[PDB]
DNA sequence: TTCCCCCCCTTCGGTGCTTTGCACCGAAGGGGGGG
């Protein structure tokens, strides 16, 4: 109760609530006055005269502070993120405290009490403490409790205390008998500031249910996921299943959601049915089989090193585990986002590696050592040749298939004796019809009519015609930067089946060289 | 104190804080605990909504960590306090001096306090590992290192400190950009080093704690060159016509009509072509035309310079500084460990040269992933300033610079 | 009929060539754990 207040202001050109008379049913009007008299006894609310032109609507089930919440100054964000259990250090004893009337045990700013005017139909009063339901109250309470708790930790540093809103988790390596006397010291210290923490016999016992995790002193797990049972699923049912699987992936290894994420495409209606294909149902059954048994994480030990295995489940989906001792995961997860229309496995490995890098910086404060399924020379060639910049922090190869390898590679200089093609593609922009074909140096020629393909598509599949009508040693000349940019990146997957067929042709050939020449210069066969 | 006005009708700095390593957080905690005793920083409460990012770095051949605050949003908002109130005219002879030495005078900003109404705008937060505790917040009580208004207020003291020196040695050129001082002279290395040391002492007796040579004659924009083959082939000739066709836009005195005349019918790319003498003349004349500098390319203060970096491979990066496309103010190569480290050093060198030449850092276009850069750019950085960087999404398909 | 803090995926809007089709990217929807 004897706590320095926080000086609150208001935004420029703003005032307090101007709310007019509020109608209320008589039985509620008479009944609620007793609480208002009670609160005023200890001084939480104080009667005021007519100097206040502010009034607040009355609700019974509670005050509608929305007018103040909108017109009040902006504050600093109270919770920029919550811990992750994987990063928590292991404590021999852990205890939970809950301070009672916490939002009422911190005074309010003197100059701001005026704006919290509330009238019972009618007599008025103003809040002398942090009003509940207010926008800025949680931040002020957090600051106040930080100030209160600091001295105790200053004398005793062997304990660690965490403040989740009203809750105070206290952990230590002291013996149980000696830990209880420390928790009694904390209780006395919070009593000295007037905070209603419970007694010994009312304290909670492990595990603790926090933010969706069951926290034990020496392990942690996730809240049990009850998988929906729907023989006829819908949009909402699939969305809920996907959300719970994404949430549950952090401790259950190897969970696929992409097959089920596909079914949620292009459904404007909330209720319209979407049948589970063979693939989606098979994946769902496998996920149920995974979630059948319970698995637990462990607590970070800052005297040992961090290892982050990374496996590939196929189809652009990656799983990873993080541990310190073998077979004891600190954390698990998956990376499955597709970025861009065209990419290959090495680039997705790179994106996964940097994802885990950022998450491990946030949670553990340091980058782990990757054990990647890629050959050293493969990665070396890729980063030396690629046009961007990238650097995987530290990694070693793991001989656990499936591995990563670029399925093909182009040639740098034209091949002697290799058959040479001069391709082109055009399409009528108005009618979406066109032609595509090539003129080989030896004399072979071929042209194809085309419909429902744009200029880019026809220029891209002229390469397909050339590859079809070729041998193994081929020198294609293109008059298109778009197709050149698509092919030159070594893609091994795409959202275009045309490019899929092109890639399938390109993997077959032993040596393919492709070159580009300008348009409208009439160069050789092009014209 | 000197009152500071924000650009009218704008908000304040509301920027999230990037996660940091354990080492760079222990460094920040120690540095800020030591700074609070001197009264430079002041712990603040929940009534302050603003924030600017904070990192820790190391200097050249230095072990002590150094705090570094990103003030780019604050500068974009407070550039009214500079453009109107102090526009320093950039010396022109700085580009030619034999040696320019760069010195750090940021500590001299700690003496002069900051406007009390403005302080709330410079709030920052040291976060915690795993969000275990609420990050400890602070505010500047004296002028910070990183703001564009900090040197503008201190102009008088530095002029007063440097005038007893400028009177004696009128040949040297002294320029100030942010926390950094560029002193340029034509002396030889042995005399120049001792001159810079005694100059540091002149400031030290004035009460400045001041703790590196770029040769501006070497900083000359590079020429462009046509490829030379004693033996010409169809693939080699086709490549040249495209390279020249690209070159036509940037230098419009380049012609490829006769050069393309040989290439008229399908021919194996590998086959050799005897080169005709008339075409040989266009090739011979064109190589010389490339050497001739472009006309109309003069620095304009109204716009902002944009810098492109292209990885050419094997440690080589090529960059171009252009106010508008196809009109390059400068052009060069950087040759060099790592690959993000190479791009970091390239960015630093390009912007140091740009500060020397035109007096302002460019807008960088980086050939790197946004997330990899934002994770690792702070690990090899060693400069108190920070430019404005964007990132590119498509390969450099032309790539006709090296 | 609240404020939203993160995790994930899809849909969609703006930008910039690779130019009136197409390439990434961030900003709207939902789900999950929240208080
Ligand atoms: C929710 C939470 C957040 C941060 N730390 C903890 C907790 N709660 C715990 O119950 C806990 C469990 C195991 C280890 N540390 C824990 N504690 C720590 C303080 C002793």
């Amino acid at each position: 109760s004897p706590i320095e207040t926080v000086p609150v202001k208001l935004k420029p050109g703003m005032d307090g609530p101007k709310v007019k008379q509020w109608p209320l049913t008589e039985e509620k009007i008479k009944a609620l006055v007793e609480i208002c008299t009670e609160m005023e006894k200890e001084g939480k609310i104080s009667k005021i005269g007519p100097e206040n032109p502010y009034n607040t609507p009355v609700f019974a089930c509670l005050v509608d502070f929305r007018e103040l919440n909108k017109r009040t100054q902006d504050f600093w964000e109270v919770q920029l993120g919550i811990p992750h259990p994987a990063g928590l250090k292991k404590k021999k004893s852990v205890t939970v405290l809950d301070v009672g009337d916490a939002y009422f045990s911190v005074p309010l700013d003197e100059d701001f009490r005026k704006y919290t005017a509330f009238t019972i139909p009618g007599i008025r009063y103003q809040y002398n403490v942090l009003p509940q339901g207010w926008k800025g109250s949680p931040a002020i309470f957090q600051s106040s409790m930080t100030k209160i708790l600091e001295p105790f930790k200053k004398q005793n540093p062997d304990i660690v205390i965490y403040q989740y809103m009203d809750d105070l988790y206290v952990g230590s390596d002291l013996e149980i008998g000696q830990h209880r006397t420390k928790i009694e010291e904390l209780r006395q210290h919070l009593l000295r500031w007037g905070l209603t923490t419970p007694d010994k016999k009312h304290q909670k016992e492990p595990p603790f249910l926090w933010m969706g995790y069951e926290l034990h002193p020496d392990k942690w797990t996730v809240q049990p996921i009850v998988l929906p049972e729907k023989d006829s699923w819908t949009v909402n049912d699939i969305q809920k299943l996907v959300g719970k699987l994404n949430w549950a992936s952090q401790i259950y290894p190897g969970i696929k959601v992409r097959q089920l994420s596909k079914l949620l495409r292009g459904t404007k209606a909330l209720t319209e049915v979407i049948p589970l294909t063979e693939e989606a149902e098979l994946e769902l059954a496998e996920n149920r089989e995974i979630l059948k048994e319970p698995v637990h994480g462990v607590y970070y030990d800052p005297s040992k090193d961090l290892i982050a295995e990374i496996q590939k489940q196929g189809q652009g989906q990656w799983t990873y585990q993080i541990y310190q001792e073998p077979f004891k995961n600190l954390k698990t997860g998956k990376y499955a986002r597709m970025r861009g229309a065209h990419t290959n496995d090495v680039k997705q490995l790179t994106e996964a590696v940097q994802k885990i890098t950022t998450e491990s910086i946030v949670i553990w404060g340091k980058t782990p050592k990757f054990k990647l399924p890629i050959q050293k020379e493969t990665w070396e060639t890729w980063w030396t040749e690629y046009w961007q910049a990238t650097w995987i922090p530290e990694w070693e190869f793991v001989n656990t298939p499936p591995l990563v390898k670029l399925w093909y590679q182009l040639e740098k200089e034209p091949i002697v004796g290799a058959e040479t093609f001069y391709v082109d593609g055009a399409a009528n922009r108005e009618t979406k019809l066109g032609k595509a074909g090539y003129v080989t140096n030896k004399g072979r020629q071929k042209v194809v009519p085309l419909t429902n393909t744009t200029n880019q598509k026809t220029e891209l599949q002229a390469i397909y015609l050339a590859l079809q009508d070729s041998g193994l040693e081929v020198n294609i000349v293109t008059n298109s930067q778009y197709a050149l940019g698509i092919i030159q990146a070594q893609p091994d997957k795409s959202e275009s089946e045309l490019v899929n067929q092109i890639i399938e042709q390109l993997i077959k050939k032993e040596k393919v060289y492709l070159a580009w020449v300008p348009a409208h210069k009439g160069i050789g066969g092009n014209e | 104190t000197v009152p500071v006005k924000l650009k009218p009708g704008m908000d304040g700095p509301k920027v999230k804080q990037w996660p940091l390593t354990e080492e760079k957080i222990k460094a920040l905690v120690e540095i800020c605990t030591e700074m609070e005793k001197e009264g430079k920083i002041s712990k603040i409460g929940p009534e302050n909504p603003y924030n600017t990012p904070v990192f820790a770095i190391k200097k050249k051949d230095s072990t002590k960590w150094r705090k570094l605050v990103d003030f780019r949003e604050l500068n974009k908002r407070t550039q009214d306090f500079w453009e109107v109130q102090l526009g320093i005219p950039h010396p022109a002879g700085l580009k030619k001096k034999k040696s320019v030495t760069v010195l750090d005078v940021g500590d001299a900003y700690f003496s002069v306090p900051l406007d009390e109404d403005f302080r709330k705008y410079t709030a920052f937060t040291i976060p915690s590992i795993n969000n275990e505790t609420p990050g400890i917040r602070y505010q500047y009580n004296v002028l910070p290192q990183g703001w564009k208004g900090s040197p503008a207020i201190f102009q008088s003291s530095m002029t007063k400190i440097l005038e007893p020196f400028k009177k004696q040695n009128p040949d040297i050129v002294i320029y100030q950009y942010m926390d950094d001082l560029y002193v340029g002279s034509d002396l030889e290395i042995g005399q120049h080093r001792t001159k810079i040391e005694e100059l540091r002492q002149h400031l030290l007796r004035w009460g400045l704690t001041t703790p590196y040579e770029l040769h501006p004659d070497k900083w000359t924009v590079q020429p462009i060159v046509l490829p030379e083959k004693d033996s010409w082939t169809v693939n080699d000739i086709q490549k040249l016509v495209g390279k020249l066709n690209w070159a036509s836009q940037i230098y419009p005195g380049i012609k490829v009509r006769q050069l393309s005349k040989l290439l008229r019918g399908t021919k194996a790319l590998t086959e050799v072509i005897p080169l005709t003498e008339e075409a040989e003349l266009e090739l011979a004349e064109n190589r010389e035309i490339l050497k001739e500098p472009v006309h109309g390319v003069y620095y304009d203060p109204s716009k902002d310079l944009i810098a492109e970096i292209q990885k050419q491979g094997q440690g080589q990066w090529t960059y171009q500084i252009y106010q508008e496309p196809f009109k390059n103010l400068k052009t060069g190569k950087y040759a060099r460990t790592n690959d993000v480290k190479q791009l970091t050093e390239a960015v630093q060198k390009i912007t140091t040269e740009s500060i020397v030449i035109w007096g302002k850092t460019p807008k960088f276009k980086l050939p790197i992933q946004k997330e990899t850069w934002e994770t690792w750019w702070t690990e090899y950085w060693q400069a108190t300033w920070i430019p404005e960087w964007e990132f590119v999404n498509t390969p450099p398909l032309v790539k006709l610079w090296y």
